[PDB]
RNA sequence: CAGGUUGUACUUCUUAGAGGGACUAUUGUGCAAUAAGCCAAUGGAAGUUUAAGGCAAUAACAGGUCUGUGAUGCCCCUAGACGUGCUCGGCCGCACGCGCGUUACAAUGACUGGCGCAAAAAGUAUUUCCUGUCCUGGGAAGGUACGGGUAAUCUUAUUAAUACCAGUCGUGUUAGGGAUAGUUCUUUGGAAUUGUGGAUCUUGAACGAGGAAUUUCUAGUAAGUGCAAGUCAUCAGCUUGCGUUGAUUAU
């Protein structure tokens, strides 16, 4: 029983924010390589 | 015989993957003998609005865009035991797409 | 009904309340409203405290109806009443309760203002120089010197 | 026959159990009550003056219909719109001490009860057998006069 | 197995929502579950008959209709109320009696209105940024 | 076929000293080369001088308008930073079916 | 008996018939048994019309003939009141 | 059986003796015999489906426009009840063989179109047409009742009556519906 | 009020006039005691169809032009 | 303004071009043919090229 | 007529997923060169490209934002700093001039009472969010007595208001209208005094439908009427949406 319930209404926008949190990382320090996207699949076992 | 009613929840931020798993879980679980479905129930679509005035400057006229995230809630119902479900989730679902499992007698 | 016996008698188309309180005839809880002190409800009140027809007309009631209402409004408090239904409350950090008079409220507030004006507070101090004090807004707001603080009609 | 509420508008019920209660005046209308207070927040106090008896009066043709009501809600059921003056219309909640004794009243009278079953609203307010049976014998009255306008 | 002699008709006007049922019987009438003599528009009140009287005391001295009605307003609602009587005693002519009677009552209340049957299609019309409502806007000096 | 990955190539262009023509003609070739449907790339900017001013480069179809534009176009824009301000290089390349 | 306020001004100069608010016992009767004398129709209007008797009074003016069964209303809403003289309007003094 | 207006107004009581009016009102037809004129129809939809309005619910809309106070049918209908109760009790006849009469009467046979030209406000002579002839005739009628009803303890269902009857007699001292409908033409018969 | 009303309908109707763009033009024929059967190009204002009725305050008319 | 983009009549043109033998005079059973015999992908579409279409084939049913 | 159940029962109502369905179809005038097309009628849930929106070409306006940006060029400040923080003021100051709006001049109304009609939105880590039942206060509001919900499960299938029936007032700047102001009480917040909001009793102004001008607006549209959501500890007269009542005139 993972800690908190969330509204999937409020616990969907925080998955999309936390999806943005991760282009902003990215994109800023992989400025190198051809960067693109990331299909981030969450389980409360493994991000 | 150790029938555990099971219950699949799954909730998705767009469409064409989450009707996908429905489709699916339904057309292995009907296929197994173990197995007692109800069939795939459709929640009510909710809908998050997100009103936004355009321009950062509050210049020019009114412009105002309509954001949307819609969300979509599928249930499953399921008579089997603890093994036939793990039997029937060995899928190879979408990203963003949460599926909760509740397990009563 | 208005099923009165003799007319130019039988009836008093003006009453004396209160000093300058002349009243109008048409209906006796409103007919009183024109006392600088009573308004639409207490008026109502005073009906039910001295059993008097509301319903009925205005001056169909003797003047022992007429005293029943100058003291009742004397020491309100008295005939019952709750606190809570009085103008005036806790005046001057000592004079428990009041219910400001056609003439005693004219004065009451001459010397509140009187009271603030040696004060020199600021909501006080408004008052002097004749401004609204918590309407705050000065730019639009009434322009051409409209009606200031404390209103009597005229 | 035999008629229940539902087959008569209570508009016009009510102008009948308002009274049933005054001949009977099982009640005793509470103090703050004449004390003219108007009920909520509007103008000028009630004028007809068993108010009192009309409240309760349709109150039981309230509960009657829908069991388990409560009292903040049975405020708002009741209907009022407020002119605060510049600023528009707020819809606007009623009283609760007027009405509060009022179901406090009907119980005594044996009409209303406390359901102490159903764990949503303990001790909600419903109607009773004798209470109900009370009800359709004014309503059957009312009832067999309307269909006696020839 | 079961299977109760009923029809299920309902009406519809901008939201109001119409639930007809349709058993054979004596002539009742329920809408929300009392009497059509209560209606909130007393008014109205004849729209509901206007179908009835339209067909003749026959049709509904044999039958009892019961009708609930949520709909949104209270004249939209008493359209709905009404839209469910024509439909229902239409549709229990299809199914439970000749296929014939039904055209009868169906052209009958057609050529008098169609709000009986057909369904009040407009519904409200959202809003813009445009302005304060649906299609007016904010002033526009100009000069 | 990566927009996000060709404005990178051209921004890395534009630091090295490759003139601007010379520049993108390589980007968008190289874009419609690898199966792109069409290419288009924009520079807003002090464009060698004063004033700003908007250079455009354009290849092939190109979906301008429409609900297909955001399914058979990818885009991506970066800052190039210059000792002179600031250079924006956005590129739209246009998928094929 | 007149401070009001910039009201008078050119226009009109109708004196507002002084209606009454009290009926004396030498024409109560008298008077409710003549309905035939306020038109044939009887509303809140027409009666404040012939009597300068205002609704508020006029009413009970009203109920007070529709007791005597002499009176029959045809309609009753918010501040429309249509009575009709039963029999007839045949009273010409 | 037939069905009375408001349930005691036969409609076949009334004839259109003119051609004119005949297609451009609603007394006429089958599905026009109503018993309330409440229709919530979805006239005004073509180029001339006001025409299939049962004429008196046409009142009723013409009748509930003043701003604030209005734009609430429901209270209208009444207004317009009573009304014909009111005009009843008066010539006791089917007030809808006087509503009629009226609509017939108060509709301007004549107008003159404002056609300027540099500066000048020239006008000429202008038949008007049927539809706009009830149109204006009722727009007309209503238009008047407020001009009395205003700080008036005399009623709308009141005002109205007393309208629709001096309407239907072309009683040009009572009837600022006909004032009008006079002066109109007369002024248009000096433009024209 | 002594007013020679003769009532005419509508045969043809022809085009808009007036810059008003609201004027409507159209082709007459008669119907009443006087006359009957003339016919007249008169000009109207307002909603009318093919077939009408209209009611003449004045025969000797029908202004006209088609440019 | 029910007007013909040029690519609704081309569409037309030219399915009546190659299957005229089998398109019908009736909308429906050839708006079938139409979405059978190729690519179209909005569904509304197809329909205003058959619509359209089965328009020409009662002006074929004239020559010109 | 309400209530409780129950059935591997049903889907009309509700939900939402597949797929239907309009394309301008059928009929006759105008067009007519063949035409593209235009009109009217009929059928139709639906014919103004069905309705309302989203998207939005090439140029450009040296439009606007460097006070949204860890997007920056140059130029400024640099420790008694234009950094940062703290206490207290201010942005609401008033002779006035403009621009959105809110309320209204009242009997097509106001006030008292009665009346199961709505939609769309929202909602928590422990009490901290929505709050139902119950208790106490005249009242705003309290209490913590009994509780559900991190949601088609709980606040709710209901707590809108206009409307409708009854009653009082009866043309009377009367109170329609409510500005201004005076004690009292209550909630948010360390703090409200330069009134946070709310309740009570008084006070009761202009206003009697508004000049020259001038703005939107053709259908479930104008208007009226309330409800939400943003902001938000507390504050809407703003905004973005929602539904109910519901028309004149055009085409
Ligand atoms: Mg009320
Ligand atoms: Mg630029
Ligand atoms: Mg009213
Ligand atoms: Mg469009
Ligand atoms: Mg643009
Ligand atoms: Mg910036
Ligand atoms: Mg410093
Ligand atoms: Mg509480
Ligand atoms: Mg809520
Ligand atoms: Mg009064
Ligand atoms: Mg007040
Ligand atoms: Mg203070
Ligand atoms: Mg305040
Ligand atoms: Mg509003
Ligand atoms: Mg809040
Ligand atoms: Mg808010």
């Amino acid at each position: 029983k993972t800690t908190r319930a969330i509204n999937k209404k409020k616990k969907f926008v925080a998955d999309g924010v936390f999806n943005a949190e991760l282009h902003s990382f990215f994109s800023k320090s992989l400025q190198d390589a051809g960067y693109a996207g990331i299909e981030v699949r969450r389980t409360p076992t493994k991000t | 015989v150790k029938k555990v009613r099971v219950r699949i929840t799954l909730t998705c931020k767009n469409l064409k993957s989450v009707e996908k798993a429905t489709s699916e879980i339904v057309s292995r679980a009907k296929k197994t003998e173990q197995v007692e479905v109800k069939g795939p129930v459709r929640m009510p679509t909710k809908t998050l609005v997100i009103t936004v005035r355009k321009s950062p400057c509050g210049e020019g006229s009114k412009t105002w865009d309509r954001f949307e995230m819609r969300i979509y809630k599928r249930i499953i119902d399921l008579t089997c035991n603890v093994p036939d479900v793990k039997t029937i989730t060995n899928f190879r679902i979408d990203p963003g797409v949460e599926i909760e499992l509740t397990m009563t007698a | 009904m208005s099923f009165v016996i003799e007319k130019e008698s039988d009836f008093k188309y003006i009453h004396r309340i209160l000093n300058t309180n002349i009243d109008g005839k048409r209906i006796t809880p409103i007919a009183l409203t024109g006392i600088r002190g009573i308004g639409r409800r207490f008026a109502y009140i005073i009906c039910k405290v001295l059993k008097i027809d509301p319903n009925a007309r205005a001056g169909l009631l003797t003047e022992d109806q007429c005293n029943k209402i100058t003291d009742l409004i004397a020491d309100p408090e008295a005939h019952g009443i709750p606190t809570w239904l009085l103008n005036r409350i806790n005046d001057f950090k000592d004079g428990k309760n009041y219910q400001m008079a056609s003439n005693t409220l004219d004065t009451k507030m001459r010397e509140d203002l009187e009271r603030l004006k040696k004060i020199k507070s600021h909501r006080g101090l408004r008052h002097f120089w004749g401004l609204k004090v918590r309407g705050q807004h000065t730019k639009t707001s009434g322009r051409h010197g409209v009606v200031c603080g404390v209103v009597r009609k005229n | 026959s035999f008629f229940t509420v539902k087959d008569v508008a209570a508009a016009d019920f009510i102008r009948e159990y308002a009274s049933h209660l005054k001949k009977a005046n099982k009640l005793s209308i509470p103090e703050f009550t004449q004390w003219t207070t108007t009920s909520v927040a509007r103008e000028l106090a009630p004028q007809d003056s068993d108010w009192v008896y009309i409240r309760t009066a349709a109150l039981a043709r309230k509960v009657y219909l829908k069991p388990h009501t409560g009292i903040s809600t049975l405020k708002h059921i009741f209907g009022s719109n407020k002119d605060r003056g510049n600023l528009r219309n707020k819809h606007q909640a009623c009283h609760g001490k007027i009405l509060r004794w009022a179901l406090k009243s009907l119980e005594d009278l044996k009409i209303i009860r406390k359901d102490k079953n159903s764990a949503t609203k303990k001790f909600s307010r419903v109607i009773t057998k004798e209470g109900m049976t009370e009800l359709n014998r004014i309503a059957t009255q009312i009832a067999i006069k309307q269909r006696q306008a020839k | 197995q079961q299977k109760p002699q009923l029809v299920q008709t309902f009406g519809r006007k901008k939201n109001a929502v119409a639930v007809a049922s349709v058993r054979p019987g004596k002539g009742l009438l329920k809408v929300n579950g009392s009497p059509i003599d209560m209606i909130n528009p007393q008014i109205l009140q004849a729209k509901i008959y206007e179908p009835i009287l339209l067909l003749g005391q026959q049709k509904f001295a044999n039958l009892d209709i019961r009708i609930r009605v949520r709909g949104s307003g209270y004249t939209s609602q008493v359209y709905a109320i009404r839209q469910a009587l024509s439909k229902g005693i239409v549709a229990y002519h299809a199914k439970y009696v000749d296929e014939n009677s039904k055209r009868e009552i169906k052209e009958q209340l057609m050529q008098y209105d169609r709000s009986l049957l057909v369904a009040d299609p407009r519904r409200m019309e959202p809003k813009k940024c445009g302005g304060r409502g649906a299609r007016s806007k904010m002033q526009k000096a100009y000069r | 076929l990566c927009a996000s990955a060709q404005v990178e190539a051209m921004n890395y262009k534009l630091l090295k000293d490759v003139p601007v023509r010379l520049a993108a003609n390589y980007i968008i070739k190289s874009v419609i080369q690898d199966g792109a449907k069409g290419c288009e790339i924009i520079i807003s900017g002090k464009l060698k001088q004063q004033r700003a001013k908007t250079m455009k480069f354009k290849q092939g179809y190109m979906i301008c308008t429409g609900q297909p534009k955001n399914d058979y176009i990818d885009v991506a824009v970066r800052h190039v930073f210059f000792k002179q301000g600031i250079m924006g290089v956005k590129v739209k390349i246009m998928l094929p079916y | 008996k007149k401070g009001g306020k910039k009201k008078w001004t050119k226009g009109k100069a109708k004196d507002k018939v002084n209606h009454a608010v009290f009926i004396e016992k030498k024409n109560v009767e008298s008077i409710i048994n003549n309905p035939s004398k306020v038109g044939k129709v009887l509303t809140v209007s027409t009666v404040v019309e012939k009597l300068k008797v205002n609704g508020s009074l006029a009413r009970q003016l009203m109920r007070t003939m529709a007791d005597r069964k002499l009176v029959e209303k045809v309609a009753k809403n918010g501040n429309q009141w249509v009575y009709s003289v039963i029999g007839g309007v045949k009273e010409d003094k | 059986t037939q069905p009375k207006l408001f349930g005691k107004w036969n409609y076949d009581e009334v004839k259109i003796q003119d051609p004119c009016f005949q297609n451009y009102i609603a007394c006429t037809t089958t599905k026009s015999q109503v018993f309330v004129p409440h229709t919530a129809g979805r006239y005004q939809v073509k180029k001339f489906r006001k025409t299939q309005c049962p004429i008196v619910e046409r009142l009723i809309g013409t009748l509930m426009f003043h701003g604030r106070n209005a734009g609430k049918k429901a209270l209208c209908i009444k207004v317009v009840k009573n009304a014909f109760e009111i005009i009843h009790l008066v010539t006791g006849r089917n007030p809808l063989e006087v509503f009629v009469g009226a609509v017939q009467n108060a509709g301007p046979r004549e107008d003159s179109t404002r056609i300027g030209t540099a500066g000048v406000v020239r006008k000429q002579a202008v038949d008007v047409a049927p539809m706009r002839r009830v149109n204006l005739a009722i727009y007309f009628i209503i238009k008047g009742c407020r001009e009395s009803a205003f700080k008036s303890m005399r009623s709308i269902a009141e005002t109205l009556a007393d309208e629709i009857i001096n309407a239907e007699k072309n009683n040009t001292q009572s009837s600022w519906a006909i004032r009008k409908k006079d002066e109109i033409e007369k002024v248009a018969k000096g433009n024209r | 009020n002594t007013e020679e009303t003769t009532k005419a309908r509508i045969m043809d109707v022809l085009g808009k006039t007036g810059s008003r763009g609201g004027i409507t033009q159209v082709r007459v024929v008669l119907i009443s005691g006087k006359e009957e059967g003339r016919q007249l190009i008169r000009n109207v204002k307002g909603a009318c169809r093919v077939g009408d009725v209209l009611e003449l305050m004045e025969c000797e008319r029908e202004a006209r032009r088609l440019r | 303004g029910r007007v013909r983009t040029k690519t609704v009549k081309r569409a037309a043109k030219s399915l009546i071009e190659h299957y005229y033998s089998k398109l019908t005079n009736d909308f429906h059973f050839n708006k079938k043919i139409l979405s059978e015999v190729a690519q179209v992908p909005s569904k509304r579409l197809r329909n205003k090229i058959a619509g359209f279409a089965t328009h020409l084939m009662k002006r074929i049913q004239k020559g010109p």
